[PDB]
């Protein structure tokens, strides 16, 4: 069930309340989500971390 | 690769290209696999057509699998490199969708190339 | 791109309501249901009775008929 | 007159006839039985009725699922050679554990029958054994077969 | 039966007989096998063959 | 609130705020695939018309439905529980089901709920080979076709002149595409029943499911002998 | 009686009437099924001698 | 239409053929001088484009080879020198709308030779499609696998290929879009 | 020698011949319809009638060793048929790689490949070879060269072994030779004015002749040393034969044999000579040669019985008039029959049952009426010949010898 959903769902996947109150007020996504305690997301830093 | 079931002989895939390039000029078509499991989940979806040239044929055949769901049309083509030319953008293309729509031109070649497809499942 | 956004979700939470309230309803059935019978007799008469078993209450709606 | 050739798991049951071989394979249309008369024409000859080892149980069922040439089969063909007895085997796939050494083997059209009659009376008078037990076992290899083919 | 033309082509291996009922008939030489062709419908009166021997020029009563 | 029976116990209408087809369970507390539990101090899984294929024939009405709660039967095409499941319901834990298949890419989830009801057994071999899982268990009491293959009556044929005892059932649903597209249900279902009464099953019944199933038979018949 | 014994034959002759929501279909014979070949479907025999017989060919 | 050389190969007597592209698959081929069809050769698609390949024998004989192509990619080589005949059916990498193939770095139709004798093998082999990619195979190698790798595919022009030309040294090709 | 009749709306398409080496002869045939019925030769009934799986069959074949049957239908299937379980069980095997339009006609290259035309104007090559990794999709597609303003449809193909192609013809009259490797078109001829619906080869593909509505069979030739060594047909030879049509054609070449059989819409047989078409000598045989009899008289009341498909008619000489027929409808099949000596009682008899009807002259007409026998009603009847005007013997389909209004030993005889 998590290998048939898409990319960008496995990015989001941790932020579901800021990401639908995102979306059902017209606001900016999340772009960590439950991925952002990755090692390598820790190696990134600035915007290049949601890259 | 032996497990990309149905897979389309040439005059069957050169249709099928060819509807892709229309579609894609009719800006119909969301191309890349992640694309296409988005069209598969809001049902919105046409037909998939999938590349059996992938070196993991695994990144593939899930969609499948919620194609079998949502009785939508599957359909392997042999060349990830030609789906990516008929999709008209620069790299290899896995897999495609042609979206749905009433108004389309193209709405007849979609309906006889969906309807070639579902012939052999 | 974000108003796209929020009319899809919108979308989506109807198409949920849709699938999963049409999950729990009961549809009336319309099928043509046809019967095998012997030579020509059981065919000129009134099937009787086989599974109806009342001709008024538990005959003509088909999602549960009875035998009392 | 006659063997038949018939499995329950690794548990395998080479049950004679109680008419010659040629009524076995010839008419086999008076049984028609509610209990008595296949009660009557059985006859448990051999049982080599193995237990619930997955290593026993899995071996039959490949050797079922092929060919039928297991050492079940080569104790059966031991335990059955009297004259060169007439056996009624079900598939008829397993022609070389069927005529390999000296038995005249008959599996056609009649043999599948007998074979509804003894698998319909398989447990009334065959083993010692009840109705809940042959189902344990058989989904006890069932099971076994199950994860064995389609990987875990 | 009546023969009225005959030609031959550079190689020898084939041959035209134009008969005058109509009919031109190329037998091939080397071992006699024939194959009609029918198109005049009066006496054929001339018969050529080209270079190669791939195509046969005729002529009779009618102008063509 | 009110739940009455049907003319087949372990089938069940659960009346009321939604008048809905209910089973009984086999499974102590739990759904398996998230359709609907209904209490009534006793737990009841609704069954779908939709999602299954003989919930739709009872849906149709069958009267003599020969999947019955004294039996036991033989599945030759649910590929996962979502029909078996409900068999085992009505079948209760007197009987046993054999679900048979092939494909074992959802024979997984055939096995993942044979593990939790001991009424279901699989065999994950393909129906046109019954003599493959003859060792395993024979003279089942009705014979269940959900394959969508074109051999469905040879199948079906080989399955029950192995397995099926005589004068029991046999139920067939059939896919008119899978056999022939372009010509219509009413020929295709003629031609298949009477391919069907070719071998020793006498027709009792088609019903076509129409709400349900676009192009769909369920075929009911009795084994002669 | 003349304008309606092909009525009456047929009538008397076919089955599968209709009674109510439902319908009562004959099963057939074994006696014709293992005597004969099942009949020609006529859609496709018409298709090709008709093909055959199409208005493009000048038949005389 | 494409202009080449054809040799009678039981004389030394050559000839120029025009090459016509017709509807099916079919190319007539046809005596320049006198007009007479000699043969046909048809490929199985929609016919696109073709060239013409010449590869020398021994003193004074060379051999002339039809290259058509599909819509799809998919190529037939004829053996013309005989009858029409096809000798090699290969498949373009890639390649879903093809318009234009072209062979170069020999003696092709636009860098004719003078002098039989002068002859050449090409050695390279261009096909351009809709989309603006031209796959590049080397017929030093390429000749002999079937379904040959191209030795690059371009994509730095993004519509439809409509020239596509080799220089008569064979060391630029030119791709051209109208 | 033998003649099965079918009945009412009953018509036979193809049929093919299947005699593995040390077992009987197997004759295959389909209809219009969606089984194929497998006859046994001896009773003169199907004896399978095997339901193919997937619509109406458009076209039958056997396989090279006659293992295996391609049955070819109308929705574009090609369905594999396993023969080879013994004389009468015939198992599906394998549908093929699916397709939109009906293949009209099939052919086999060996056991390998299967190649066949359809209604769309494209020959199609599948690959039948099993434990292969492309077994049962479709590998080649060719186009034939359309019509400008109908349909094209490919009527025949066949396999040409001693070469490697498929000849085939089409409905514009075309015939077209293809290198089956490459899948490819070697050359084309413009041959017919109207379709070809039916081609054939000799023995060792020295010649391959076709026919078709435009009723000329037309002889295509490679016998040259250099058209073999070149391969190249040429187009040898044409006659003017047939009267209406030529819808089946076939050859047979042994070493006191060689003629080319044809016939067609015009109900006649024509045998050729294969190697010597253009030059030999033909023979058109009779449209009927009875056999088997439909018509009898008796002397008595100057009166003549004659049976056509399920209806009797009878008409006395005077001039002459019609008195009475049976338009028996109840029945589906007609064969023999016989009359009573004095006229008195007929009797109808088919292989499935058989009828006796007592006459009676009421003047200008007669009054016919059943008279019931059950044993005549089940027994199975080829030949009733009436040993008093009560006293018939039968001989039953199944080599019974009865004596009715009971049984003559037999002897056997040695296989």
């Amino acid at each position: 069930s998590l290998a048939k959903s898409p990319a960008s769902t496995i990015q989001i996947l941790g932020a579901e309340k800021a990401l639908f109150r995102a979306l059902k007020t017209k606001h900016d996504t999340p772009k960590y989500g439950l991925l952002y305690h990755a090692s390598l997301v820790g190696q990134a830093t600035g915007k290049n971390k949601g890259k | 690769n032996p497990k990309a079931f149905p897979l389309a002989d040439a005059a069957l895939t050169q249709q099928i290209l060819d509807v892709v390039q229309q579609a894609a000029n009719l800006r119909q078509l969301k191309k890349g696999a992640n694309e296409a499991t988005k069209t598969l989940n809001r049902g919105i979806s046409e037909f998939i057509i999938m590349a059996a040239d992938c070196e993991p044929i695994e990144i593939l055949l899930h969609l499948p699998l919620l194609c079998e769901d949502k009785n939508v049309p599957y359909v392997f083509v042999p060349s990830r490199v030609a789906l990516g030319r008929a999709c008209g953008v620069s790299r290899p293309v896995i897999a495609a969708s042609i979206t749905t729509n009433d108004a389309s031109a193209i709405k007849t070649q979609i309906y006889a190339v969906k309807d070639k497809i579902e012939t052999l499942l | 791109t974000q108003d796209s956004n929020y009319v899809r979700t919108l979308r989506q939470i109807e198409l949920k309501k849709l699938e999963k309230g049409a999950k729990q309803l009961m549809f009336k059935s319309s099928g043509n249901h046809t019967i095998f019978v012997d030579s020509r007799e059981k065919m000129n008469e009134f099937t009787p009775e086989k599974f109806f078993n009342t001709t008024s209450e538990m005959v003509n709606r088909s999602e549960n008929r009875l035998t009392k | 007159y006659v063997l038949t050739e018939t499995s329950a798991g690794y548990a395998l049951l080479k049950a004679s006839d109680k008419k010659i071989y040629k009524s076995s394979s010839l008419i086999q249309d008076l049984d028609s039985s509610d209990k008595v008369l296949k009660e009557f024409k059985i006859a448990a000859f051999s049982k080599f009725n193995s237990a619930a080892n997955a290593l026993e149980e899995a071996n039959s069922i490949i050797e079922g699922k092929v060919s039928s040439q297991l050492e079940k089969l080569l104790e059966e063909i031991k335990k059955d050679k009297k004259s060169t007895l007439i056996v009624s085997e079900t598939k008829l796939a397993n022609a070389i554990n069927k005529l390999g050494l000296n038995f005249n083997v008959v599996s056609d059209a009649v043999t599948l029958d007998i074979y509804r009659a003894i698998k319909e009376y398989l447990p009334e008078l065959l083993p010692g054994m009840s109705d809940n037990d042959l189902s344990k076992m058989s989904l006890g290899l069932a099971h076994s077969i199950g994860r064995h083919k389609l990987k875990f | 039966r009546y023969v009225s033309s005959m030609a031959i082509d550079n190689m020898g291996q084939q041959l035209a007989v134009g008969f005058a009922s109509g009919v031109i008939s190329i037998v091939s030489l080397a071992d006699l096998q024939i194959r009609l062709l029918k198109w005049h419908i009066d006496s054929v009166l001339s018969l050529s063959f080209s270079h190669d021997g791939s195509y046969l020029l005729s002529g009779g009563w009618e102008k063509v | 609130v009110v739940i009455e029976p049907h003319r087949h116990a372990g089938v069940y209408i659960a009346r009321g705020k939604e008048d809905l087809l209910v089973t009984k369970n086999m499974a102590p507390g739990e759904s398996v695939y998230g359709e609907k539990r209904i209490s009534v101090k006793v737990e009841y899984r609704v069954w779908n018309p939709f999602r299954s294929k003989l919930a739709a024939g009872i849906m149709g009405g069958l009267d003599e439905l020969f999947i019955a709660p004294g039996k036991k039967v033989l599945y030759l095409g649910a590929a996962s529980g979502t029909s078996v499941s409900h068999v085992s319901d009505v079948v209760g834990p007197e009987g046993v089901v054999y679900a048979v298949e092939f494909s074992h890419r959802p024979g997984r989830e055939l096995i993942s709920m044979a593990k939790k009801r001991p009424n279901i057994i699989p065999i994950i071999e393909d129906a046109r080979h019954p003599q493959k899982y003859r060792m395993l268990i024979g003279m089942v009491d009705c014979v269940f076709a959900d394959v969508a293959q074109p051999d469905q009556a040879r199948i079906i044929a080989l399955n029950s002149h192995m397995f099926l005892k005589d004068q029991g059932g046999v139920v067939i649903s059939i896919k008119a595409n899978c056999i022939d597209s372009t010509v219509d249900a009413e020929t295709v279902f003629a031609r298949e029943v009477q391919k069907l009464r070719e071998e020793r099953i006498k027709p009792l019944e088609q019903l076509t499911l129409e709400p349900y199933e676009r192009d769909h038979c369920i075929v009911v018949g009795r084994y002669m002998r | 009686i003349k304008t309606k014994k092909r009525k009456t034959l047929k009538n008397l002759r076919k089955d599968s009437v209709k009674r109510g929501k439902f319908r009562v279909q004959l099963l057939s014979t074994t006696q014709d099924s293992k005597t004969l070949p099942p009949k020609k479907e006529s859609s496709i025999i018409r298709s090709k001698d008709r093909w055959l017989n199409r208005k493009a060919l000048n038949k005389g | 239409f494409k202009v080449a050389h054809l040799q009678n190969s039981q004389t030394n007597s050559v000839h120029g053929i025009v090459l016509l592209q017709g509807n099916n698959g079919w190319i007539n081929i046809l005596h320049s001088t006198s007009g007479l069809w000699l043969m046909g050769c048809k490929i199985e698609g929609v016919i696109t484009d073709f060239c013409i390949d010449y590869q020398p024998i021994s003193r004074g004989k060379f051999r002339t080879i039809l290259i058509a192509v599909n819509a799809y990619g998919e190529v037939w080589e004829f053996d013309l020198n005989k009858n029409g005949h096809v000798i090699r059916r290969w498949k373009d990498q890639g390649g879903v709308g093809i318009t234009k193939i072209q062979v170069g770095g020999g003696t092709t139709t636009t860098c004719p030779a003078l002098q039989i004798s002068k002859i050449k093998q090409n050695r390279w082999l261009a096909v351009g499609s809709e989309s603006g990619f031209v796959n590049l195979y080397d017929r030093n190698n390429a000749m002999t696998s079937s379904t040959p790798t191209p030795v690059a595919a371009l994509d730095q022009l993004t519509t439809t290929i409509s020239n596509l030309q080799f220089s008569p040294d064979g060391q630029i090709l030119c791709m051209a879009s109208r | 020698e033998m003649v099965i009749e079918g009945g009412k709306d009953r018509s036979i398409e193809g049929l093919c011949w299947s005699n593995v080496n040390g077992e009987s002869l197997r004759l295959f045939s389909i209809g219009g319809s969606t089984v194929v019925t497998e006859w046994d030769l001896a009773t003169g009934l199907p004896l399978r009638n095997y339901d193919c799986n997937s619509g109406v069959i458009w076209s039958i074949s056997i396989n090279d060793s006659q293992d295996k049957l391609s049955v070819g239908c109308d929705n574009g299937t090609v369905v594999l048929i396993d023969i080879s379980g013994g004389p009468g069980v015939l198992e599906h095997d394998t549908i093929l790689m699916r397709q939109e339009a009906r293949v009209l006609t099939l052919a086999w290259k060996k056991d390998d490949f299967v190649i066949g035309g359809c209604s769309d104007g494209r020959i199609r090559i599948w690959s039948a070879q099993k434990n292969d990794e492309n077994m049962g999709r479709l590998l080649h597609t060719m186009k034939v060269d359309k019509a400008k303003k109908e349909s094209t449809l490919v009527w025949s193909v066949i396999y040409l072994p001693r070469t490697d192609q498929i000849a085939s013809g089409d409905s514009t009259g075309s015939i077209k030779f293809w290198d089956f490797q490459f899948a490819t078109l070697n050359q084309s001829f413009k041959a017919h004015d109207a379709d070809v619906l039916c081609l054939t080869t000799d023995t060792d593909n020295n010649y391959v002749f076709s026919a078709g509505v435009d009723r000329k069979i037309f002889q295509f030739s490679q016998n040259t040393n250099k058209s073999q060594k070149n391969n190249r047909w040429v187009n040898s030879s044409n006659r003017l034969l047939h009267g209406n049509d030529i819808r089946a054609i076939c050859a047979y070449q042994s070493k006191g044999a060689d003629f080319l059989v044809s016939g067609g819409v015009e109900k006649t047989l024509v045998i050729n000579s294969l190697t010597s078409f253009s030059n030999g000598n033909y023979r058109k045989m009779p449209t009927v040669e009875p056999y088997s009899k439909n018509v009898l008289v008796n002397k008595e009341q100057r009166l003549v019985v004659s049976w056509s498909e399920s209806t009797v008619k009878i008409w006395t000489m005077g001039n002459y008039k019609l008195v009475c027929k049976l338009t028996l409808k109840d029945d589906q099949n007609i064969s023999t029959c016989s009359l009573s000596p004095d006229g008195q009682v007929l009797v109808v008899g088919r292989p499935s049952t058989t009828k006796v009807f007592h006459l009676q002259p009421v003047g200008n007409k007669l009054k016919v009426t059943k008279l019931d026998n059950d044993l005549l009603l089940r027994t199975s009847t080829k030949l009733v010949k009436f040993i008093d005007n009560s006293k018939i013997v039968i001989c039953s389909c199944e080599d019974d010898v009865f004596i009715v209004d009971q049984e003559v030993e037999l002897l056997e005889v040695t296989s």
